[PDB]
DNA sequence: CCAGCTCCCTGCTGGCTCCGAGTGGGTTCTGCCGCTCT
RNA sequence: GAGGGAACCCACU
DNA sequence: AGAGCGGGGAGCCAGCAGGGAGCTGG
């Protein structure tokens, strides 16, 4: 009870410590929220203008705008990603 | 209370949660009311001797316990009881005190001047 | 402790000679995996007593296509390397007429005797490896993928291929130290094969920068 | 053991350990003034790394008068007898490691602090 | 208004006493001693010059600063050479206008009655607390810091400090 | 372990760090070293 | 004793198989082994990886300057992704393969480790108008 | 021995006097009141050039803007002691971990600038301006002249509007200073 | 967030006092001043701070603050919103009588009794 | 014999640039009060 | 058939 | 007199001092 554990249910109503002690808790994620927003729209900047102009060229080949090779095939299998499915190998687990 | 008591035990914890009760002892020696006066505060020894005078020879060395706490840089004179020496003192430091008050009362505020704004009602042209 | 040091001394001579293995200097398969116990025997036990002398463990090879294409081991008593022990070094090369020498430095090289490496480059190739480096094979890594380095009309077929230039494709360091395992110069082309988790084998070039 | 500052007497300075090779012994000499004198423990500086297994020397008896402390009546007083001890653990950077109960004796006059 | 009342009451009359007599020299001598505050009510003052007790709803409608006039008592003294020293007694002299917490001591509306202040079309439940500057309603927020005269012994990390006490 | 994840480890990746917050290793064993926990 | 960068050294025996050995039987399944593992405070990747009876092989670091600087260019290639899946994949969050081959493929393309910032991106040879839309805008002008 | 006492109260506490030998050993070079005092001087804003000089300005740093609060005027030197004093030993209790760290975010540590303490400061200022204006104005008219009227000294001007522009505003200084 | 905070309900603020009386009273109640002592006297004894001002030391901390609770509490020469902290472990006593402080009125007990009574 | 002096490694300190996206609404201030001259 | 900017504050997702 | 106008952190980089080999010179 001393250190932050509500014994009582939301039904059943907080006492007064565990009611500031919750508001404690609660404020923890309202910061995490605020100050996330800012370091992962960075991060977000970033990432995008570090790999905006990487592309698939009309020889299947990944580049970017200095027309370096990145990947030789996308995804080293020249597949676009919103048409691959999770499967299973039938071969790789069984025994001899 | 995961504890055992007997007649003694039990009558002087239940007597020393509510020392307050005590008005007369009737009869009681000294010796037996031992332990209940022990955890006490002065006052109720005061209102308990006050009430039950003929305990009052018995209890001078019970003062001490409260003396050494309340007037820990003292000693006793010769001619003096503890009772005595601790309603002595008590009531001086009071008087000090009710003094104290009425110096840093009268000498605060009546005696000296402290300043402040007053107001004008002036309405001047010195703004028009 | 001479036990240690043997150790170290059988460890460096292992990663040595698979490293020339995989250079394509002829090292037989009898001494690649030569055991502790062997190296023991053929060596000494004691390298400050001065059984297994470090000038005794010099290492020297021939490639396997040109057998006149020898290349040295050297293995520096001193721990560091100044000029002194470079020009004795290369005085042997030059005396055995070899352009190829790596030197298995303890604690490190000074300045002035990579500046002469370097200097002399265009006549000897003479590199520089840590002991601290060798302890280990770095090729056998699970993160390191297999590098291959590729003849030149290797990497014309793949430019003409691909259609690229020298400077379109990836790049990799000269001070790599998989490229420092290899010992390939800036201009060569090095594929790697590595595994792939939705081709399930993808082929990368890097040229030397 | 602990060593402390021995000052001098002319300026009521820090006296500094120094040896005398005519005497070869060890001497503490003022340095700012031209006091000396003769070292009574030979022991110059220590180090206690690993001697901070006690706590019980800081802990003082007005803790007692803590109301915001925990009473127990189970722990009576080995020095006077009473019942009533007041509890609680080290309050020092110490105390990571430990998170032993320290008890004083709530009656007055006496003072007692003592450990489990 | 706690706060307020002891700055006008209080913290206005100590400022000007603890701001030194200005002490002038080219020769003759000349010493100004700001000495005593005065603070009106909040009053107004058209063009024409006659002054109107100015009421709340009044600085809000027409844009007025809710401020009451601050006079004080400034006494110049000469001191010439061969000559002795020469008082000038500048009672009551206007350095300005304090802009006045609405429902304060020296608010208009204090003490006033809810029926008074319906009369004045002020509404009773309104808590005061705030200024009327330009006619906008303006409150001070209060400012944390931290605490004076206090000794704070912090660890400042990543620094060639291993503790720092901080006064 | 107090191995860092999330958006802090996020950063530490794509801003290559020379100094992380939580460096570590994963050292596995070779042989009985790997079997044992004395010689472990 | 010991290596002076490394400050603490946690032993466990891994209950999972994310880090465990695992191995092709005689008869040809893939068996979990439960082997002691070590983790550090501290990286000296390559001291560790020269001692006694340590793995050669699988012994690895989460500092990425360190891999790179010791194993090479694709192998902090192969380390940047891993631990790129490791930040994704804690949470249960599914990202596919090819984003993050493609953003390792991008920071590693050049024989060093481009990070993204701009002390990574703006010293590529992009064009000055990318490089001044990104980041530090009138200083790539004025270098342009 | 004078600032052992000053520092460090209960002379059977040993780790306080190993902790306070390095500040004693630095500081020994300098062994009298003006040789420490022109030390204090030789690091100050702008170091003067005459040695008593120095002396001055040192001693109007550890007067007037040491510690203000214990005291400011004359002679009041020994509480301005005691409070260093005590400021060194409570380091020191933090350095042997015998006393916890201070709380920045414990909000027994913070006051709360209301109207009254925000607008004083204000006042301040602005008072302190007014007066500047005023010795500007008599100034001018004892220089050249030999008289001065105070009512066209006194711009009332710098009160009112300073107090109008930061309460509607809310820049809360001076309205040339208010980024 | 957590930036911008509200007042509870019964949150008050102090406006500050002069420290006059409070001195004047520890000046004549047995404390003695830092001037007059010498500092063998400070080890054993409480250290008292007024507004953060060390004043003086006293040997009877605890019927010191017996006496400045029974002073501010029938509202005698130390008014309601002094704030005066023991720290028994540290053997000092602050009092505080300066403005920003935040407090809240609290119902006193006094052997597990309220004084708060039906009358 | 052995003292002399120059040029690349490391480390500390200072500068320098970055810090989510998009919406409503408000108030205030720009743009100032001494003039020298007829 | 369309004549200011800037600063600050509050708020919204 | 009065109208209009001049006067917080967090992490990169380079640039300096300190070191420590090593050629020329006696
Ligand atoms: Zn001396
Ligand atoms: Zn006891």
């Amino acid at each position: 009870e001393s250190r932050g554990f509500v014994e009582n249910s939301y039904l059943a109503g907080l006492t007064p410590t565990e009611f500031f002690f919750h508001a404690m808790g609660g404020r923890e994620g309202l910061i995490d929220t605020a100050v996330k927003t800012a370091e992962t729209g960075y991060i977000q900047r970033r990432l995008i203008k570090s790999m905006e102009s990487v592309m698939v060229k009309y020889d299947a080949t990944v580049r970017n705008s200095i027309n370096q090779v990145v990947q030789l095939r996308y995804g080293e299998d020249g597949l676009a990603g919103e048409s691959v499915e999770f499967q299973n190998l039938a071969t790789l687990k069984p025994s001899n | 209370l995961p504890k055992m008591m007997t007649l003694h035990q039990q009558c002087i914890r239940v007597l020393k949660n509510n020392i307050d009760s005590i008005f007369e002892v009737g009869g009681v020696p000294y010796s037996v009311l031992e332990p209940v006066l022990e955890r006490c505060t002065p006052d109720q020894l005061y209102r308990i001797e006050e009430y039950n005078h003929v305990l009052i020879e018995e209890t001078d060395q019970l003062w001490k316990v409260h003396c050494h706490r309340d007037f820990k840089e003292e000693r006793p004179e010769e001619y003096e009881s503890w009772r005595e020496m601790y309603l002595r003192l008590q009531d001086a430091r009071e008087q000090r005190l009710r003094v104290l008050t009425k110096n840093i009362q009268f000498a605060h505020a009546n005696k000296p001047k402290g300043r402040q704004a007053k107001m004008a009602f002036v309405n001047s042209v010195a703004k028009p | 402790d001479d036990e240690e040091e043997t150790y170290r001394l059988w460890k460096i001579r292992k990663t040595i000679m698979q490293l020339c293995h995989d250079r394509g200097y002829l090292v037989t398969q009898d001494e690649l995996d030569q055991t502790l116990e062997e190296f023991k025997a053929q060596f000494g036990d004691k390298p400050s007593e001065g059984r297994p002398r470090r000038t005794d463990l010099t290492v020297l090879v021939a490639h396997n296509d040109d057998p006149t294409d020898q290349m040295f081991v050297f293995f520096p008593e001193e721990p560091k390397v100044g000029i002194k022990t470079i020009k004795v070094y290369c005085q042997r090369m030059q005396e055995e007429n070899i352009t190829r020498a790596l030197i298995v430095v303890q604690q490190g090289m000074t300045p002035s005797a990579k500046q002469s490496l370097v200097d002399m480059a265009p006549k000897y190739i003479l590199e520089q490896f840590l002991q601290q480096e060798l302890l280990i094979n770095i090729t056998e890594h699970e993160l390191v993928p297999e590098h291959v380095v590729m003849t030149k009309e290797e990497v014309t077929e793949l430019l003409a291929r691909y259609k690229l230039r020298e400077n379109q494709l990836p790049r990799i360091q000269a001070g790599d130290p998989v490229a420092r395992y290899f010992g390939i110069k800036r201009g060569q082309v090095v594929k790697i094969i590595r595994p792939s988790e939705t081709a399930g084998r993808y082929i990368t070039y890097r040229l030397v920068q | 053991g602990f060593v402390g500052i021995r000052f001098c007497q002319e300026c009521n300075n820090m006296l500094y350990p120094k040896e005398d090779k005519e005497n070869r012994i060890l001497l503490y000499a003022c340095r700012n003034c031209d006091y000396q004198q003769e070292a009574d423990n030979s022991c110059i500086y220590v180090n206690k790394i690993t001697h901070e297994v006690d706590e019980l020397t800081q802990i003082i008896a007005d803790v007692s008068q803590d109301p915001t402390l925990p009473r127990t009546e189970d722990h009576p007083c080995q020095k006077c007898g009473h019942k009533e001890a007041v509890f609680f653990q080290s309050h020092s950077a110490r105390a990571e490691d430990a998170m032993r109960l320290y008890y004083v004796c709530t009656a007055p006059h006496c003072g007692h602090r003592w450990t489990e | 208004l706690d706060s307020f009342d002891e700055f006008i009451q209080m913290s206005v009359q100590r400022i000007v006493e603890d701001a030194p007599p200005i002490d002038l020299q080219a020769p003759p001598r000349y010493l100004l001693k700001f000495e005593q505050i005065y603070l009106s009510k909040p009053t107004h003052w058209e063009r024409d010059g006659a002054p109107s007790p100015m009421m709340p709803n009044e600085a809000r409608l027409r844009n007025l600063t809710y401020s009451a006039p601050l006079y004080v008592d400034i006494t110049k003294t000469v001191i010439k050479e061969g000559e002795e020293q020469l008082q000038t007694q500048h009672q009551k002299t206007f350095i300005g206008k304090i802009p006045i917490m609405l429902r304060s001591t020296y608010c208009l509306l204090n003490g006033l009655t809810d029926r008074d202040l319906c009369e004045l079309n002020e509404c009773p439940l309104d808590p005061g607390g705030y200024f009327i500057i330009n006619g906008s309603e303006k409150v001070l927020i209060a400012q944390e810091k931290m605490a004076t005269n206090t000794v704070y012994v912090f660890a400042k990390k990543d620094s060639k400090y291993a503790y720092t006490g901080e006064c | 372990k107090n191995v860092t994840l999330g958006v802090p480890r996020l950063k530490e990746l794509i801003n290559i760090s020379k100094k992380p917050k939580t460096p570590s290793l994963t050292v596995f064993l070779l042989g009985q070293s790997a079997r044992d926990a004395e010689r472990a | 004793q010991g290596i002076e960068q490394i400050s603490k050294v946690y032993m466990h025996l891994p209950q999972t198989d994310n880090k465990k050995k695992i191995i092709i039987t005689e008869d040809g399944e893939f068996k979990a082994l439960q082997e002691w593992i070590l983790e550090t405070d501290g990286v000296s990747l390559m001291r560790v990886l020269s001692e006694k009876d340590v793995d050669p092989v699988r012994t690895t670091s989460n500092d990425i300057v360190e891999i790179f600087t010791v194993l090479g260019i694709e192998a902090v290639r192969k380390a940047l992704e891993r631990e790129l899946y490791h930040v994704i994949s804690f949470d249960g969050s599914y990202v596919n393969y090819r984003h993050l081959a493609l953003l390792c493929d991008t920071m590693t393309c050049r024989g060093h480790l481009m990070a993204i910032t701009r002390h990574g991106v703006n010293r590529q040879d992009t064009g000055p108008l990318m490089k001044c839309s990104f980041e530090e805008t009138v200083d790539v002008l004025m270098e342009a | 021995r004078d600032i052992l006492e000053h520092i460090i109260y209960d002379f059977e506490d040993p780790e306080m006097m190993e902790m306070v030998k390095p500040s004693l050993d630095e500081a020994f070079v300098i062994q009298e009141q003006n040789v420490a005092l022109n030390f204090i001087g030789s690091r100050g804003a702008k170091p003067g050039v005459t040695k008593e000089k120095r002396i001055k300005y040192a001693k109007e740093v550890l007067q007037k803007e040491m510690l203000p609060h214990v005291g400011v005027s004359d002679f009041c030197e020994t509480k301005k002691a005691y409070f260093l004093g005590y400021m060194v030993h409570r380091l020191l209790l933090a350095a042997l971990g015998r006393r916890e760290l201070d709380d920045r975010d414990h909000y027994g540590n913070k006051r709360l600038d209301l109207a009254g303490p925000l607008l004083a400061f204000l006042f301040r200022g602005m008072f302190k301006n007014l007066l500047k204006e005023v010795r500007i104005y008599a100034q001018k008219f004892i220089d050249r002249g030999k008289d001065f009227n105070l009512e066209l000294a006194i711009k009332t001007r710098i009160i009112s509007d300073g107090l109008k522009y930061s309460l509607a505003t809310g820049n809360w200084g001076d309205q040339k200073k208010a980024h | 967030v957590g930036l911008v905070k509200n007042l509870a309900l019964m949150a008050y603020i102090s406006v500050g006092s002069q420290p006059s009386p409070i001195l004047e009273f520890l000046e004549e109640w047995s404390m003695e001043n830092l001037e007059e002592i010498s500092p063998a006297a400070i080890a054993d004894a409480t250290k008292i701070f007024v507004n953060g001002c060390w004043v003086g030391i006293h040997k009877d901390p605890e019927q010191l603050m017996n006496t400045l609770r029974k002073l501010r509490r029938q509202m005698d020469i130390i008014v309601s919103e002094v704030s005066m902290i023991r720290d028994i472990r540290e053997r000092e006593i602050r009092i505080y009588t300066d403005a920003g402080r935040i407090c809240r009125p609290l119902l006193i007990v006094e052997k597990q009794k309220l004084l708060l009574k039906k009358r």
